[PDB]
């Protein structure tokens, strides 16, 4: 299947003392792989998954070097921010970006990524085509000319499809016994009464990976959204996600009710019964 | 592996 | 400023007297900043490690809070979330069934 690479950066503001706490973290799909905190010891990109170990202190200074280098261009764009907006030096604000590349199941080049948010809004993002940007409003359209004239996109450009690609393609080799491994969903049923007429039927999901699930019910086999919860997908805390689905039931009809999961693990989708 | 190089807003 | 949602759940289905790991995530906030405590009977769990701050597309934020922990049918667990978009701390009880 489909397979990604992503980076991400946020910075915070500490304007009574000091540089901005800053964090980054790589993935590869949904494992984090790499991290920097500034407020660690270590003041060095760090592994977070045993394959990324494989590579030699040349990658980790290497690694240390831009990533450091991405805490100060935050610390200089919190400042001009400032400017660009009219703010006092007396608040905490905050920038994020995000960049990477998404391949298809031939590991080739599908899309590429590179956006900033300041305070939690949208400011400049890379269009899909890796050529033009999406600038928010006037001061991201000042950041857009200043881009443009340096020709910010075409290096972004050539990392996207290029390095972002071939770094990927390498990861996914040598991390390949869990990297290339899909874990499906172990279902269950729960079965819970809340009156004489009427109970709750909870589906289960559990362990598996990537993320990505569909979890849906359905009555005398059609689709059904009334009376229905879905939780968020969340990390189980082992590298494996978990989800459940539940649907509001009269008490004695629950045979009329399957739950339906769709996962990169499983052939075909499952369906389960109470 | 990280982009090579950076530019400020 | 975008209140977080609140789950909290263990690793494994529970059962008492089985070694487990209590999680509280923590999504769709924003700042950042945050305060997360699990509760073992309503006092705080002092070993409690959490995962590095990432965030979605739509820029909100999420964290994984967790510990060991060992169900049981009368000891109550909960996690504690205090934010600039709470004026009170939220409370979350655990429930297995969840």
């Amino acid at each position: 299947g489909s397979h990604s690479m992503r980076y991400f950066f946020t910075s915070v503001s500490r304007p009574g003392r000091g540089e901005p706490r800053f964090i980054a973290v790589g993935y590869v799909d949904d494992t984090q792989f790499v991290r920097f905190d500034s407020d660690a010891a270590s003041q060095r990109m760090e592994p977070r998954a045993p394959w990324i170990e494989q590579e030699g202190p040349e990658y980790w200074d290497g690694e240390t070097r831009k990533v450091k280098a991405h805490s100060q261009t935050h610390r200089v764009d919190l400042g001009t921010l400032r400017g660009y907006y009219n703010q006092s030096e007396a608040g905490s604000h905050t920038v994020q970006r995000m960049y990477g590349c998404d391949v298809g199941s031939d590991w080739r080049f599908l899309r590429g990524y590179h956006q900033y948010a300041y305070d939690g809004k949208d400011y400049i993002a890379l269009k899909e085509d890796l050529r033009s940007w999406t600038a928010a409003d006037m001061a991201a359209q000042t950041t857009k000319h200043k881009w443009e004239a340096a020709h910010v996109a075409e290096q972004l450009r050539a990392y996207l499809e290029g390095t972002c690609v071939e770094w990927l393609r390498r990861y996914l080799e040598n991390g390949k016994e869990t990297l290339q491994r899909t874990d499906a969903p172990k279902t269950h049923m729960t079965h819970h009464a809340v009156s004489d007429h009427e109970a709750t039927l909870r589906c289960w999901a559990l362990s598996f990976y990537p993320a990505e699930i569909t979890l849906t019910w359905q009555r005398d086999g059609e689709d059904q959204t009334q009376d229905t919860e879905l939780v968020e997908t969340r990390p189980a805390g082992d590298g494996t996600f978990q989800k459940w689905v539940a649907v509001v039931v009269p008490s004695g009809q629950e045979q009329r009710y399957t739950c339906h999961v769709q996962h990169e693990g499983l052939p075909k989708p499952l369906t389960l019964r109470w | 592996l990280q982009l090579p190089q950076g530019t400020t807003l | 400023q975008r209140t977080p949602k609140i789950q909290v759940y263990s690793r494994h289905p529970a059962e008492n007297g089985k070694s487990n790991f209590l999680n509280c995530y923590v999504s769709g906030f924003h700042p950042s900043d945050i305060e997360v405590d699990l509760l073992k009977n309503g006092e705080r769990i002092e070993k409690v490690e959490h995962s590095d701050l990432s965030f979605s597309k739509d820029w909100s934020f999420y964290l994984l809070y967790y510990t060991e922990f060992t169900p049981t049918e009368k000891d109550e667990y909960a996690c504690r979330v205090n934010h600039v978009t709470l004026s009170q701390p939220k409370i979350v009880k655990w429930d297995r069934d969840m």
